[PDB]
């Protein structure tokens, strides 16, 4: 054999393809879209938006699962199809040639970091896997503890349809374990956020071959590859490298309307403060946590998707840094085309409809005048606002019975939008007297809209008295 | 920068339109009791304890935007 | 030796009437839910929204508006009930034995006691022949000479419901406000925008004289319980009409199907004169405007017709008013009441609620480059997306043009699609002159440029001595 | 105070949570190639010349908001 080692860069330098669409997903297009409304059903308001947006993901680092952990492997060969595309590569069957691979880990000199497979399958790569793990844990398994190299994607939880661009074409067999609800993420009745987490103790690289030949057993001809389908249509790549360690989704959700609901997830993952008596306390305190672990194994599923924010942080310390010794597993691959050996990018576009949330809580000031005298009441609130087009202004208010004349028992209860700010209440004491003839009693600013409020004034007119409650 | 109704004395019917200068960039109408202001303002200073001290009107109403004449007076209730 | 004295009596009934003289004359329409909506089509381009809220208008007013339903009762002296009829505008008199009034003009010239006229026993008739008598004095020796201008004012509101109308502009607009033929439906439906002005050009006002007490008004042995029995009591106090104002009014509709914001400040600005030019701000706003207006008077006048005009319509309308021909009438358009009790003018508040619709749109703008030089270009293109959260919070997310720092060679043209509402739209083109590590040279460095239905930048020449050109359209 | 994600360097998971400085009213995050910036910011400087200028950095994309910790990475789409 020779000469006819010219299927190397000859029938594989002179493959035809784009290297930016052969690995391309696109979705069906949707028309600029606003909506909103609003609710009124508990004490709340709450008004749901739904907007059109479009999210367009590209990523070379490929998930392992199940359905695909059969056929992922360092040196691996799979065709830049539907199949790959669908995170379910198809093997090049092939009488293959030696390869050769590498391991990151601590220490290792010279050539004791890598390893060659004779012939290169997905037991025997494994295996040659094991061996190279089995024994750094023997040289070095003392001298050195491998932490875990974190690394994750958050998204909301808005359609099927971007959460396949996100994730990968196969979410939807993903995302089952989690009972992402979506009906109820429409009706504005629940926030979600799904997070894939990956934690890498090491990654078994491939060694790029002198020629692509080097890959195929002597005597392959470019014919035998125009026969098993790799092709201009579908050309031929190689797993570049796969990262080994633990995997896993987490589906956080709340029925709360908070806005800063991301915020404090993403805040959660980074292990923050997070303060007692903040926002983003109360707000975790009622997130539901929803985690499904993966890898090679076989996955495995949860069982009832019961936990917390404190469930995550055990099972990140728990997969973070070592585990039993185990692998734990494959979590991630790269592919490469076997041309140039650059790292191929699958792209991800896709259309859809976000809905956002909101709410606020009406509040509610009495004013009871059981006192003598004649009372006298100035309450003013500022009115933020924003036009269509997002421009701003500030429309100041008064109370409708600013400065009447009140007299004896006077009682009333004034209704305030949630979203008023920068409440403001004087009460003032008619003394028929010069020198102060009208005498404060009460003067407070910038008042919080609590549910209720309630200010209470008597007394005499040579010293009025008053007293202030509130409640939530 | 910006185009709105700046009088420099209180007047029912302001009419006088400016192209108000880089230090503003709102604008402002007032009702404070009988009288009404119509001038070039910052928002920073659109709250109810500023424009009190800086007209000297104890009490009032008030309303702030940022498009050209937009600080008419029909933009508060009266 | 008996009678008079009693005027004591009533003087007594009248200062003691206890009422709230506020909520006695405030009126309440109808009341809604805090509902929020928001929806959207896409007018071949132009991406309309729409967004409903439910708000509120609260009107206060003392200058009540004469109609030809209510001109048999109102005149300077008339006493009414501050009851539903007056809030309603149709207020009814009080039967009094009356006393002799004086009323007085506020033209200019005369002298001292020469614009004021006695009435004995004022009524409609011998109010109206007293009034047209003084103004007919006033023009035979001062028509020649004082040229007199109307004061003008104005009230104007949004298009909105009938009921939040009729809080602004009385009870009685319907009916006033059907020959304007409102479209309500257009408006909520983003299909027009809509505004409802009234104007009233004052010529002169006729007054009444300070009543020294409040018994008179009434005859001399009048008796409080004369007024007792008919209704006059704290729960529906007397007033009287202090003042009646003559001149010119009309209701006047601008509406467009412009989908634009700034509509109610361009309209208003145009009201108020104001160089509305700069020949394209507002200017275009106001070539798109229709204005219908009907003027009242007394002898059918008209209705108008069909209703058609533009600004230009309305401001020749305006200055046909401004002054008194000496020839026309003395139309009463306006008049006030006062409370008898202790004469101080009395005010109707007026509230209702209603959803507001308002209406923003963007045309989406197109980015031409065509590349034809013998080099190779990139591109670095950047704009900003400007938003609010759902409460009101601002953002701001900048983008990228996908293919930016992309080699382009040959021949290179392509057309980029651009929404209405980005911002501070970037473009930079530079051009390999040397080697890679060498800096690109720069062709056409532009940023903050506005938005515009097309753009395109065509660049040519030779690495050493590139081209470049700018077209802009519409 | 404003709460916002503040590393003085680029970092790819800027993890410091800190109270920005009164005058800071914005919070930053901006993509820069392949380094990542969170700040205390101002929303008048939320400009691509002024973020570019103060960074020195030519090509970027960047995000500016006013909510607590809202400058976290995933907010650019990038």
């Amino acid at each position: 054999c020779a000469a006819k080692k010219d299927s190397l860069n000859n029938y594989l330098w002179d493959l035809q393809y784009d290297k930016t669409n052969i690995l391309a997903r696109h979705g069906e297009t949707i028309e600029n879209k606003f909506s909103s409304d609003s609710f009124n059903k508990n004490g709340e308001f709450v008004v749901v938006e739904h907007q059109k947006k479009n999210i367009t993901n590209t990523t070379s680092n490929l998930s392992v699962t199940s359905a695909n952990d059969d056929r992922v492997y360092p040196g691996a060969l799979f065709r830049a199809d539907k199949n790959l595309m669908d995170n379910m590569p198809s093997l090049i069957s092939a009488n293959r040639a030696p390869i050769t691979l590498s391991v990151d880990l601590p220490g290792f000199h010279g050539g004791e970091s890598a390893v060659t497979v004779q012939r290169p399958t997905k037991s025997s790569v494994t295996s040659a896997v094991n061996g190279l793990v089995s024994k750094w844990n023997a040289q070095y398994g003392a001298s050195h503890h491998v932490a875990a190299r974190m690394q994750y994607d958050s998204a909301s939880a808005q359609s099927m349809n971007q959460l396949k661009a996100k994730f990968g074409a196969d979410f939807a067999k993903i995302g089952v374990p989690l009972k992402i609800d979506f009906d109820a993420v429409h009706k504005g009745e629940k926030q979600t956020q799904i997070v894939n987490f990956k934690q890498t103790y090491y990654t078994v690289s491939v060694d790029a071959p002198d020629s692509p030949a080097d890959f195929f057993a002597p005597c392959t001809t470019p014919d035998s590859l125009k026969n098993r389908g790799v092709d201009n249509k579908r050309p031929p790549v190689y797993v570049s490298n796969v990262a080994y360690g633990r995997s896993m989704y987490v589906k956080f959700d709340t029925t709360s309307k908070s806005t800063d609901f991301q915020a404090a997830v993403e805040a959660a993952i980074k292990g923050v403060e997070i303060k007692p008596n903040t926002e983003f306390h109360r707000i975790l305190q009622n997130t539901s946590v929803c985690a499904v672990i993966l890898g090679g194994s076989a996955n495995g599923a949860a069982k009832v998707c019961t936990g917390n924010i404190d469930t995550l942080k055990a099972l990140i310390q728990e997969g973070a840094n070592l585990s039993t010794s185990s692998p734990a597993v494959p979590i991630a691959y790269t592919t490469s085309f076997v041309k140039d050996n650059e790292v191929a990018t699958l792209q991800s576009n896709s259309d859809y409809i976000e809905t956002k949330v909101s709410s606020y809580r009406n509040g509610y000031l009495t004013l009871d005048h059981r006192g003598a005298y004649v009372a006298r009441y100035y309450i003013y609130w500022d009115e933020y606002g924003t036009e269509i087009d997002g421009t701003p202004y500030v429309r100041s208010r008064a109370w409708e019975g600013n400065g009447k004349y009140r007299t004896a028992h006077f009682n009333t209860t004034i209704q305030f939008k949630g979203n008023v700010r920068n409440l403001r209440i004087k009460l003032v004491e008619k003394t028929g007297l010069v020198w102060e003839p009208w005498r404060t009693v009460y003067d407070r600013s910038d008042l919080p809209l609590v549910r209720q409020r309630t200010i209470s004034n008597w007394g005499t007119t040579l010293w009025p008295r008053v007293a202030e409650t509130v409640k939530n | 920068m910006l185009q709105c109704y700046n009088c420099p004395n209180p007047t029912a019917d302001c009419k006088t339109a400016v192209n108000c200068s880089s230090d503003f960039d709102a604008c402002l109408i007032t009702k404070a009791g009988l009288q009404v202001y119509n001038k070039c303002w910052k928002f920073e200073h659109c709250n109810f304890n500023d424009v009190t001290t800086r007209l000297r009107e104890n009490e009032l109403t008030y309303y702030c935007c940022k498009k050209d004449l937009c600080n008419f007076n029909e933009q508060l209730e009266n």
